[PDB]
């Protein structure tokens, strides 16, 4: 509903991506350990 | 025991380190120790396991129509157990004779 | 309806905006050349290379 509403209406030192990649790597390592 | 040993080896090598090799590239967290795990257990183990699986797949394929790999199916193994039964009957008879002898004392 | 409100990245980056000054910053952005090819040169030379 939010996507459809948006479609109808349209007509520095943060490193958030680094933290997200670190969390993804940690999750992948945890999944491998669980396997 | 050839096929049994082959199956045992395939089972022991089924759980290879390839599934656990997903944490080898992150080992470089000290400079721009166990970095060797990213070489031997990255893809070579999986390649060898796949090669072994393919080799095991391409066997003679003996079983075609009916019931092969038989081999008992038949005779005096039954009569072998029957001879064991005769041995038991002789044991019983010997025991009866021994009881009679003991009574004869 | 506001950018699908579910703060779990912006709030975390704001709460941990300062925890590493000059420790790394070398194995995070320049880590795209450590191990480039480790399995891409062994999957097309087993079965696809035969035909």
């Amino acid at each position: 509903c939010v996507l459809y509403d948006v479609l109808s209406i349209v007509r520095n030192p943060q490193t958030l991506q680094l933290i997200s990649k670190k969390k993804s790597l940690a999750g992948a390592a945890q999944i491998l350990l669980k396997g | 025991n050839e096929r049994l040993r082959a199956l045992e080896d395939i089972e022991r090598e089924i759980g290879a380190i390839l599934q656990n090799a997903g944490t080898v590239i992150l080992e470089l967290s000290k400079e721009k120790r166990l970095l060797d795990r990213q070489a031997a257990a990255f893809t070579a183990s999986v390649q060898h396991v796949e090669a072994e699986l393919s080799a095991q797949i391409r066997y003679l394929t003996q079983v075609a129509t009916g019931q092969p790999h038989e081999g008992s199916s038949y005779s005096s193994r039954k009569d072998c157990q029957m001879a064991l039964k005769r041995v038991d009957y002789a044991r019983l008879k010997l025991s009866d004779v021994a009881r009679t002898c003991e009574q004869m004392l | 309806l506001r950018t699908k409100p579910d703060p779990e990245v912006e709030e975390q980056e704001k709460q941990l905006t300062t925890d590493a000054a000059r420790i790394g910053a070398d194995a995070a952005q320049k880590q795209i050349q450590s191990l480039n090819k480790m399995c891409s040169n062994l999957l097309e030379k087993i079965s696809k290379e035969e035909r």
